[PDB]
């Protein structure tokens, strides 16, 4: 993990290591925020091991007439959720078991 | 599958910029401009 | 009276129309209420708009509201043949009393 | 399925009087605030007088102040309004609105105004 | 370079326990140059002699979490108050950590803030400090998780006579985690009851006791006599009662149809009051007392209900619909309305010669056999107070509601070494409060109240972000919704 | 102490809605909601206080009374409170205070929350059969036992306690004005808009020193002799308790608790005094409280608030948080005959019965 | 001991508080100029600010001064005095509640029948001084809003003080 | 029962607070049981 | 709004079986009306 921070002296930006920022990170394991990775937007992972790729931004999408929002709707604080805050030194890692599916048919 | 493979949510915690010598009770509005990197 | 609202206003069937209707002094829109009615002529008025711009139970999507500084508007999308009728925008004013436009007959060509 | 509807309109010389009752049906009657509003011949919608949720408020238009009685007699759900004194003004169609309120159970004590919720046909009344 | 927290929100429903964890960030700036210096009105120019003060205002900065938005969310708030007669705080866990010390310098035009310095932190549990939690200030956690919050400075008052100080007069100079265990307090009762002192009674049999129904037998002279008759479901005003409404402070009534209202300005000279040492404190919120009679709700008491106000509300002279003020009906089965007097007395002896006289009782003090309800709490209120240490208090819960206590959560004071040099620190708070619950056990048939959301189809979801990202709460959300016997 | 009772059958087993409506609710003080149930209950309260079931016939012009074997009566106590709680009003049913009397078991009621004669959705309505209860035949028998919570004893034997004037009567009715004042002359308290009347009110020593004949109008507790009738009996016909004994440490209960200082005296204004009509407490305040009688409650439920001060009981005796629990018993309905062909509503056909034995 | 600080002013000087309060009632000029403006309870105005406790009881005294030139020319000392009534006996009070001697700045005055006690003037109201104030009436358009002074007042919920058969409240002697 | 992380308040089934002559779910003044409406079951939320 | 003629039995959905046509109530679980139109019920399709 990485930390920059970003000055514009004069007119031009200089980027420095800031040491002490840490970056928050947490996994929805109970399945209680909106899941939004089964609509195959962009942002993955490139398919080319030499590329650096830019991390997509989380919205959901809730009840709604129009443009004006139902009692139904509901609104998710993901700063809520109990986090694993990470500095430049700090790491994280899980291990996800998948539930029993039917093989992918190829023939 | 009922339980895919969950979301990760991730995110640079702020670090305002120098907060006024009076307080405010308004939440500050002013952050060091700042982006994190790393690998997967 | 009290609140200045156009004479009748027109358009043909899928256009959007923009009623709106403008008060004076402090009361227009005293607390939340600037409330537009649908009237048909010989049956019972409606609450298009309760609130600025919330919309009750009843009410379609394609009506909407918004109240810009001293101004509030109805906008009506989608138009079509049975929005035809009367509309009027009231609001609550300090004495507790209520004060509807005059109202404007939006005839769709 | 909630309906309110006038009853009462007619033919009055002016100066004499009329009482206009409004027969609620399908909600609960006492629970809420009742007003009555007029139309003009050929003129826009216009408001007469109120009568609050437990009666405490009775409101009027500057116009008709003194001159008309709201009351609810609240054994059989009705509305009345005493129309005294008519004038050529007085001519139009009444109206019986009731303002909607969401929740019964206020949280404070000034409430944002929401506006008439159910409406009758209205009757008639007319001078000459 | 290594994380010395996590982040924890969430809330733990646990049997009749909750756990309740909040996190934010917070930014602790310079106060006076590192300078303690003396404060008092004549800075200010001490118009009034009721608004003297004196005091110090110091470097240190405090944490304030004492309202409960700190600690629920709005679900939270509902989940808590629908199913549950009664709660209060038995714990309580307090960690702060992630220090990032960022100085400032001002090169050429521009100002440039990098690392670099320590942070004193200390907490009082002797109580040897003043204690300014308590008092319904500005500056505690704020209730969205996603905002940062500004440290208040701490300062305090003392002694004074006008603006100058007095030989009695004191100056305290206050020259990480902890777990903290609260003393035992009474649960909150949040419930409204579903009978009235009056109308305890039977309605059906009748009681034994007699009342003096007829002092004449008709018009005419000489016509003196005494008739008994039965109290019974006839008359039930006349009934033979065992308890009595808690005690009442009047206040004036202010009506929300500004018409109403008298035309005069009586907000200060109209409302009710307390002297003290010369000065003269409004009575604010004052003793429990419900606001308005059964129907009324247009008229509210013009000091005793706790008027909080709208996200984006002005500090001076705000209008009526930015603001909301609080509803205290629940509480009128056993509590006097604030703007009605308590009862009546007799004023003299009746005679041959004199009439029977009666005046009204503006103010009761507690009587053998009073009850009353407290002040509710509400989602923005404040938490605890500090029952002031004195030879002697009585019911010592405190008049903005909420649970009193002689030894509350210990301040936290926290400051920025000086080093001068422009500087300022962030970083991460958290704190943990274990909530005992008290679950409820009624048999009423038919179905309650409850604080529901509303169905109105509108642009924005309450107690949530607009367009703009600003969060605001559009109304108090007090608990008192279940229902139980007198 | 044991007594023999008789439980009729109450509303024909149905639960009505009750309010002063039914009786026209002529006064806005004397408005009620509430309800009225089939159940009888049980009440000792008093002082002096210390299975048969048979059925009904019309046979030609006369009424036979017989045995019913196979009926049962429900009974329960509500231990946990969760019901309102009548006993603490001091209404009449008592067991009788002599044994050789047989006594009816008065039916149950209760009310609640109220705007005029209807009912505001705060107001909550009880079944009482949704409480579990015992079932009793003829040869079937109930009982429990109770501990009473720790209360201070009864006292039979600095500034003085507090005060809130009762307007003076006099027994002789020449020295009484000349005017109706029983109600307008009243000491009360107001709660949401209903004056009701302050009775008995503290506890305060009736008359002076000397002077027995006077009482203060709503002061002391009445009761009425054997045989006086319901409404408007001379006072020959009533016993008029006084409470003369605290007079010691107590204030009259006709007299102004003292006089306080109502401004600054000076060279040119005099030293004024003025009454103090009503005292709440003050520190160093003591107080007896009121005697309880033969004829008295004994125990009051202190209603359940976040705070109360002295809870002990106005009319007297012992104030409890917990007290003994209610008993409620009603007699099983034994349905007539139904019809032989199915009809959904529910059957208002019962036989004529009722019940009796001991306590 | 006694107190550095007094009641009214446990407040932090420096902080708003989140509750407001009624500031004005008339827009001001005249006739028909009516309506509601609210404010924040503040440092600047720090009488109308909420508090949790208010001070002792108090049944007033008679303010008598050191200089017999002040006093009024009568006999005041047993008319004045306040009182008791028992059993139909008038008690002068004495000493009486727990009760401040004199307002800050006169020590020529002091409570008739209620001995300085100048230590305890933080929590408990003055000896000479009416317990604070009450409206004694409904305003409407046609009254004004009236308050009569309270002279005498028992035990309310949440108070303080300092100090000097059946039941007895505070038995601590006078 | 519900885990929901839900921030605003969900919708509750509750009972108006209103003036009547008779009380919802209880007896009229002549013994007779009724319900007023048909209750649902669905009130709070779940994602889908 | 509703049409003035006698379609109460002819409109309904139904499904024949062995010859006997039999009214299809309620039906799968379906949705009453679409938003703004809660006036509107299906004719067979939900309890009463």
């Amino acid at each position: 993990i990485q930390v920059k921070e970003v000055t514009d002296n004069n007119g031009v930006k200089t980027i420095a290591n800031n040491l002490t920022s840490t970056v928050q990170v947490f996994t929805d394991s109970d399945y209680q925020l909106p899941y939004v990775l089964g609509s195959a937007h962009e942002g993955c992972l490139p398919p080319f091991p030499a590329d650096v790729f830019m991390i997509p931004q989380y919205g959901y999408l809730t009840l709604n007439d129009g443009s004006q929002a139902v009692g139904r709707s509901s609104f998710y604080c993901l700063e809520y959720f109990p986090s694993q805050m990470l500095r430049t030194g700090n790491n994280f890692q899980f291990s996800y078991e998948f539930e029993n599916v039917p093989f992918h048919s190829s023939y | 599958m009922k339980h895919p493979p969950p979301q990760i949510l991730i995110k640079n915690t702020p670090v305002p910029a120098d907060p006024p010598t009076a307080f405010n009770k308004d939440k500050l509005n002013s952050f060091i401009t700042q982006y994190s990197t790393g690998q997967v | 009276s009290a609140l200045t609202q156009p004479a009748s206003v027109s358009g043909s069937p899928g256009q959007s129309i923009t009623i709106s209707c403008t008060g004076t002094s402090s009361d227009f829109g005293i607390y939340n209420s600037v409330s537009w009615y649908q009237h048909h002529p010989g049956k019972a008025p409606k609450l298009m708009i309760f609130g600025v711009s919330n919309r009750p139970s009843g009410v379609s999507n394609r009506f909407s509201g918004s109240k810009s500084g001293n101004t509030a508007s109805l906008s009506i999308s989608g138009l079509q043949a049975e929005d035809e009728a009367d509309y009027y925008c009231s609001s609550f004013t300090a004495r507790s009393t209520v004060v509807f436009g005059g109202g404007t007959k939006l005839t769709v060509l | 399925e909630v309906q309110l509807v006038e009853s009462g309109g007619g033919l009055v010389k002016p100066g004499g009087s009329l009482r206009l009752s409004c027969a609620a049906s399908g909600f609960m009657f006492s629970s809420y605030s009742m007003n009555w509003v007029r139309q003009a011949p050929g003129k826009g919608l216009e408001w007469v007088s109120s009568i609050s949720r437990s009666d405490s408020y009775i409101d009027y238009a500057d116009s008709v102040k003194g001159r008309f009685t709201i009351s609810r007699d609240t054994a059989m759900n009705v509305l009345y309004l005493q129309m005294d004194s008519l004038r050529a003004e007085d001519t139009g169609v009444y109206y019986c609105a009731r303002t909607h309120v969401f929740n019964m159970f206020r949280e404070v004590i000034n409430d944002d105004y929401y506006g008439m919720d159910v409406w009758g046909q209205g009757t008639t009344v007319t001078v000459s | 370079g290594s994380s010395s927290g996590n982040w924890h929100c969430d809330s733990q429903w646990l049997g009749d326990r909750v756990i309740t964890t909040s996190t934010r960030t917070w930014a602790l700036p310079t106060y006076n140059n590192h300078l303690y210096k003396q404060i008092s009105n004549s800075t200010s120019g001490g118009s009034s002699n009721d608004n003297a003060y004196f005091g110090y205002s110091t470097p240190w900065g405090y944490f304030d979490f004492n309202r409960f938005h700190c600690h629920f969310s709005p679900r939270d708030w509902q989940r808590l108050i629908n199913n549950n007669w009664g709660f209060r705080p038995k714990r309580l866990n307090f960690k702060l950590f992630n220090i990032q010390v960022k100085e400032v310098t001002d090169n050429n035009g521009v100002k440039t803030i990098a690392n670099n310095s320590t942070v004193q932190v200390f907490t009082d549990s002797d109580y040897q400090l003043p204690y300014v939690l308590g008092s319904a200030h500005e500056g505690c956690l704020p209730p969205f998780p996603a905002d940062v919050f500004m440290i208040p400075q701490y300062g305090y008052l003392t002694l004074n006579d006008g603006s100058q100080a007095v030989g009695r007069s004191s100056f305290y100079c206050l020259e990480f985690q902890f777990s903290y265990e609260f003393e035992n307090v009474p649960f909150h009762s949040s419930y409204a009851h579903s009978q009235s002192l009056d109308r305890l009674m039977n309605p059906l049999i009748d009681q034994y006791l007699y009342y003096l129904s007829k002092t004449i037998n008709g018009s005419g002279q000489n016509q003196q006599t005494l008739k008994f008759s039965v109290a019974g479901p006839s008359n039930m005003a006349v009934q033979g009662r065992n308890y009595i409404p808690g005690p009442s402070y009047r206040q004036q009534r202010v009506s929300t149809t500004v018409t109403q209202n008298n035309n005069s300005e009586f907000a200060w000279p109209g409302a009710s009051s307390w002297a003290l040492n010369g000065r003269n404190s409004l009575m604010n919120p004052g003793p429990a007392m419900a606001s308005h009679k059964e129907g009324e709700d247009r008229f509210f008491p013009l000091s005793g209900s706790l008027i909080f106000g709208k996200q984006g509300t002005g500090r001076d002279n705000v209008d009526a619909d930015k603001v909301m003020i609080t509803n205290e009906e629940e509480i009128k089965t056993t509590n006097p309305v604030a703007t009605e007097s308590y009862g009546q007395v007799a004023t003299n002896h009746q005679s041959a010669q004199a009439q029977a006289q009666t005046g009204w009782v503006q103010n009761q003090g507690i009587l053998p056999g009073m009850v009353w309800q407290d002040r509710d709490v509400y989602l923005q209120g404040p938490i605890w107070a500090k029952i002031p240490h004195t030879d002697g208090n009585f019911h010592p819960s405190p008049l903005m509601g909420g649970f009193g206590m002689k030894h509350p959560p210990p301040q936290i004071l926290i400051k920025n070494t000086p080093v001068f040099i422009t500087q300022y620190s962030t970083g991460q708070v958290s704190v943990e409060i274990e909530w005992e619950l008290q679950k409820e056990n009624s048999k009423r048939w038919n179905p309650e109240i409850q604080y529901t959301s509303n169905y109105y189809k509108s642009n924005n979801v309450e107690f949530a972000v607009n367009t703009e990202g600003v969060y605001s709460e559009p109304r108090p959300i007090g608990t008192r919704y279940l229902t139980r016997n007198l």
